């Protein structure tokens, strides 16, 4: 297809036309020219084809389809692969519904512990976070069905999300919250990225022209288009001269509006002209690679979502070996999630399933009939009261079990699109639930569904807790194998579990004054915080446990020094030293050892996952580079990377290092120093003519141990134009003046 | 230097930590400060002046798609006065929060 | 308590022909690690500018000046004089500057030192926001400000700031205040005013000299 | 001193040593602290008693004496807030910044 | 305005800040720029202070001049701003003001 052939038959209202959808989930077709009609549809995790509906918030039901997980569980797989495959099951399920292109993933950031939307985010780290979208978006775009990466800006509090200002400083920006997108937007080239709804250091991200053209499109190199969050937009004539392609929903004033510009020659045509080639071209795709009579085995898409469930789940504590439990005796489960499961968010990310699993009948099942499954309520997920009934009940039934496992976690109205949570803690007559059972049955084992961290002051009275997250539709059977160790748990948190609200970094600003919110801490969200200041976590991230055992052996480096402009392979060995097989994680950290900039003491840079049975031993590679080592650096707006010693750290956890080795990075620019009238004494010992002149110095200036500090603090910090007042009027304005040419030439 | 018209509460302790003996007062402000609207105040924000409120009226209603409760009047009351223009079936246009923001502002 | 041990500091100040006495130091303490937090009041800008103030009441009740010092945000003393203090309006009027406020306008010290460092990319002795804006318009101070050894790093943009007194003497300062009037570059009734200032503390701290004064150093050790 | 700031906030550790073996042998111990800012007590359980003197003046030893016997009664209170270990402070995150740069990020958030 | 080759009571015009700056632009409130006489300037930096913003003919030197001043803190790169805000107002004019297709009658003017 000659593309610009056809743009030039078009009169100008029909380009202006596709600038807009056509209505809600549907783009506009121009039929004189054959220009069809593509479907766009949600679900970061699932399907939600909505029928007839005029619906963004996941309101009105919608097409059955498939829930997998919720980001943040599979985020804890740590498992590259698997998410790539679920790609391809969500590509078969558009493929079968006509949908176009898939909303989604979204990778932002994880800021504070209360953002609503957490449970639709991956991760707090920005490798992480880039890794699972863009394997996300690769396993998706296989079967020929475009994304659209969520929320390019800082989106990362629901709290007057339409008018909020995200007021970021340009490192931070930079290393933490664009980097998640960076990554994904390279190695994936999804075919669309969705806009948020706030400004940007005062700019709706909508028409923030340095942030869709500037950094998303010249720098990075995006070929697809731009498309805007559902009523994001501000005004589409600005957001068309800053680089967004298509507003959703349909809004036909801005078509009236694009027209008008042009014809006042306020927007000139040849912009408005790569607009509709973009579009155009992505449009073009989908129909060309759209395979008819297309289906899907429901059948199998459920065995698909148990398999990612039971790796998406972090054993969090284990004591004496309660876990996995033994078929036999009896086993008393407790507590109305058992009954009513909470495995998803609400919000535009909502599936309705298209199976749904029974708890208790999955924890009978594998139990077999040599144990007995009993079943008793507990509380009451509509109220915050004790019951009285429900807690003898309870009680009397784990009396008389070996051993209890509670379903506890968050009710479906905590977590939610368009609000943020008010406190980290799980309902009251649940934590009373714990200590009570716990009081008549030491052998408490508890299990928590919920889509984000929560206090946990009752953790010395479980002898277990697995962080089960949003499982999705099959997390029953996914639980009952991990029970009974059929699977073996193999998760590591992706957050951080703080102990309190109160000690998390986005505390003193969160959700700030207004519409106005500064991202004050930095460089120093999630871990990086909490490793800074010392400051121990409830759970650190990267943190799970496995019913086998693993020792790690023989870290290893090709080359003990490379130029920044080089590449470098990193070798380290992990065998399973017990006896149930498993899969294990590996975490591979940074740390820049001297830096003349403030930098978090690790960052975490490569990871994997391996698969070992008993005595077996394999070897892992990762490779380092530049974007290993460097910061950003605002004045030559550029990464750098500074000469010296980086420390390699491979652990178990982000608190958990077992080996290291340094190498010595060395870069490849070289800054000329430029002198002038307040450079200190001390930097003249940067070239050989400045420190000639030192040594003649340092004596002009005319003032035992005791004060041998401070003399010598003196002399190296004081300014150029600062000996003036010290040197019995030898030295002046005009020395100085003459000492600056000599300096600089 | 500005007050907010509220409840401060005065506390007498042996240390920062230590209060042993707290009363409760009321601070009332003399300075009002004219609310002056504009294409992104909120809808909440109709319901400062007597005026707005009135025309806040069956304007969350035009929202077409007026448990999940909580995020539905989170959506309503949050909405900037333009944002409108995108859920109100073309019944909201820049013209009318045009006049709509002469008439707020007098 | 602070009252008494000021008193005593200005009778040590008359016997010893001393005219103002360079104290007493004000600034916040935002780290613990900060070298001369020893010579600071606290970390909390009322019980600063308390003690700061009746400090300066019982040196001047005997007759001698003071010198409120390190006027801006000289909170660390790392690189003090080419840092740079990046302090937001909130932060530095609800917190650092109030220690200073109640001071200055309670005990009235008859000059007020400036510091090293710079405050939001302007270095104190010339910065005319805080020296005039807020030292001399907002607050009223009447005395005049003198710089920190060595912290000028212009004189004739120190005196357009609001800087009367350059310590310590620099000779080239003078000739070049001289060449800003004669150029049209500093109108020379700025430089009238500044002579009004200085003039008018230093006539005060002759006029009120006690001549003969001694003390007694046995009472001052139990003081 | 003027003209640098302190690196840590750690007592000398020859004397912090000298506390815990003299407390193995005689538990009924004072401790008398000199110093003109905040310090680490990680010997603190094992002293009984802890007077902070700071930097009293010339006249320390009699003040000193009369607070240990009781003929004047201690009537001092911090007047600034002793952290437990340097890290936990407000400024940690940014000081003494970068270059000739200090952004004071914490904003109102200042000591106590 | 252009400025003279000679100096005026010991200071070379094309950098005698009380004529170019004082009279000129303050006393009599010329909005335009000041422009050498042709090699007039003496030192570029000396002149920009003074207030002559365009040195002709075209002197390289002096813009490695002024760039050094600015970035060894001897010449406020404000008073730079100040000056190419003078500069391309007029600059900025002149284009605006031209008429293209412009054509004149010599016969006419010789009789004027």
């Amino acid at each position: 297809r000659d593309l610009k052939a056809l743009i030039s038959q078009m009169t100008l209202e029909e380009k202006a036309s596709l600038c807009t959808g056509r209505d809600t989930w549907h783009t506009q077709p121009i039929e004189r020219l054959g220009i069809p009609s593509v479907m766009m549809t949600d679900g970061p995790h699932g399907l939600r084809k909505q029928k007839a509906a005029s619906d963004h918030l996941g309101l009105f039901d919608s097409v059955p389809s498939t829930c997998f997980p919720s980001a943040v569980g599979v985020a804890s797989s740590w498992n590259r692969d698997l998410i790539e495959r679920m790609g391809q099951a969500l590509g078969k399920e558009c493929q079968a519904e006509n949908v176009a292109v898939l909303l989604g993933p979204g990778a932002n950031i994880k800021r504070s512990p209360l953002c609503g939307r957490n449970f639709e985010y991956f991760s707090e780290d920005p490798y992480l976070s880039s890794e699972m979208a863009a394997h996300h978006i690769m396993g998706v775009q296989s079967q020929g069905v475009g994304t659209s990466l969520k929320h390019f800006a800082a989106n990362n509090q629901e709290y007057r999300r339409m008018t909020s200002d995200s007021v970021v400083n340009e490192r931070t920006l930079r290393e933490i919250y664009l980097t998640s997108f960076e990554g994904a937007v390279k190695k994936a080239r999804p075919w669309t990225v969705m806009c948020s709804y706030n400004k940007v250091n005062g700019e709706y991200a909508a028409e923030n022209e340095r942030l869709l053209t500037g950094i998303l499109k010249q720098e990075w190199g995006h070929e697809g288009f731009v498309v805007s969050d559902w009523g994001a937009v501000n005004d589409r004539v600005k957001s068309l001269a800053a680089g967004l392609e298509l507003e959703m929903p349909h809004e036909g004033a801005g078509t009236k509006q694009i027209i008008e510009a042009v014809e006042s020659g306020q927007l000139a045509e040849e912009k408005l002209d790569l607009a509709v080639e973009r579009l155009l071209t992505v449009i073009f795709r989908s129909v060309d690679q759209h395979k008819e009579g297309a289906v899907y085995d429901p059948e199998a898409h459920h065995k698909l979502a148990r398999e990612i469930a039971a790796e998406s789940m972090v054993l969090l504590k284990n004591e004496d070996r309660i876990l996995p439990l033994k078929r036999e005796g009896t086993i008393a489960v407790i507590g109305e999630l058992a009954k009513v499961p909470r495995y998803q968010g609400s919000g535009s990310s909502q599936i309705k399933p298209t199976r749904l699993d029974d708890i208790v009948f999955e924890l009978a099942a594998s139990a077999g009939e040599h144990a007995r499954v009993t079943y008793t309520q507990g509380y009451d997920l509509k109220s915050d009261d004790i019951n009285a009934v429900l807690t003898e009940e309870a009680l009397q039934a784990a009396k008389e079990a070996s051993v209890a496992v509670l379903f506890a976690g968050l009710p479906k109205r905590y977590e939610s699109e368009g609000f943020d949570r008010k406190h980290m803690r799980m309902p009251d007559n649940q934590i009373a639930l714990i200590e009570a059972v716990a009081a008549v049955q030491p052998n408490l084992v508890v299990v928590l569904c919920n889509g984000a961290p929560i206090e946990m002051p009752w953790l010395p009275q479980a002898k277990a807790v697995l962080e089960a997250y949003l499982g999705g539709q099959a997390l029953g059977g996914a639980i009952a194998d991990l029970l009974f160790g059929d699977a073996n748990p193999s998760g590591k948190l992706a957050e951080t579990f703080p102990v309190q609200l109160s000690d998390n970094p986005s505390f003193l600003n969160f959700p700030g004054e207004g519409d106005r919110v500064e991202y004050r801490e930095g460089l120093f969200v999630g871990y990086r915080y909490y490793d800074k200041k010392q400051l121990r976590p409830l759970f650190p991230f990267g943190h799970g446990l496995s019913y086998t055992t693993f020792a790690y052996s023989n870290l290893s480096v090709d080359k003990k020094e490379i130029l920044d402009t080089e590449t470098l392979k990193v070798c380290v060995n992990v065998k399973n030293t017990g006896e149930r097989a498993g899969k294990e994680i590996v975490q591979l950290y940074v740390r820049d050892v001297e830096s003349s900039v403030i930098r978090p003491l690790k960052e975490l840079k490569g990871f994997d996952k391996v698969f070992l049975a008993p005595g077996e031993e394999k070897t892992l590679t990762f490779e380092l580079g530049k974007r290993s080592f460097a910061y950003y650096d605002p004045s030559i707006k550029d990464w750098m990377v500074e000469t010296g010693a980086f420390e390699i750290l491979i652990g178990r956890s982000s608190q958990d290092i077992v080996l290291a080795e340094t190498v010595m990075v060395r870069s490849t620019v070289s800054r000329k120093i430029v002198y002038h009238r307040n450079s200190t004494v001390a930097d003249l010992m940067l070239t050989e003519k400045g420190a000639a002149f030192a040594q003649k110095l340092r004596g002009m200036i005319p003032f035992g141990e005791e004060y041998a500090e401070m003399l010598e603090a003196f002399k190296e910090s004081v300014p150029l134009r600062g000996l003036i007042s010290f040197s019995a009027g030898r030295f002046t304005e005009e020395d100085l003046s003459k000492l600056l040419e000599y300096l600089n030439g | 230097w500005m007050v907010e018209t509220g409840a401060f509460e005065i506390l007498i302790g042996r240390s920062s930590q230590d209060i042993v003996l707290a009363e409760t007062v009321m601070v009332r402000s003399t300075v009002s400060r004219k609310i002056v609207y504009h294409r992104n105040s909120t809808v909440a924000d109709l319901m400062l002046t007597e005026k707005g409120a009135a025309f806040a009226q069956k304007l969350r209603g035009m929202i077409p798609f007026g448990e999940y409760a909580e995020m539905l009047e989170a959506f309503k009351e949050s909405v900037p006065l333009r944002g409108l223009i995108s859920f109100s079936a073309g019944r909201f246009t820049e013209e009318d929060l045009s006049k709509l923001l002469e008439y707020l502002n007098g």
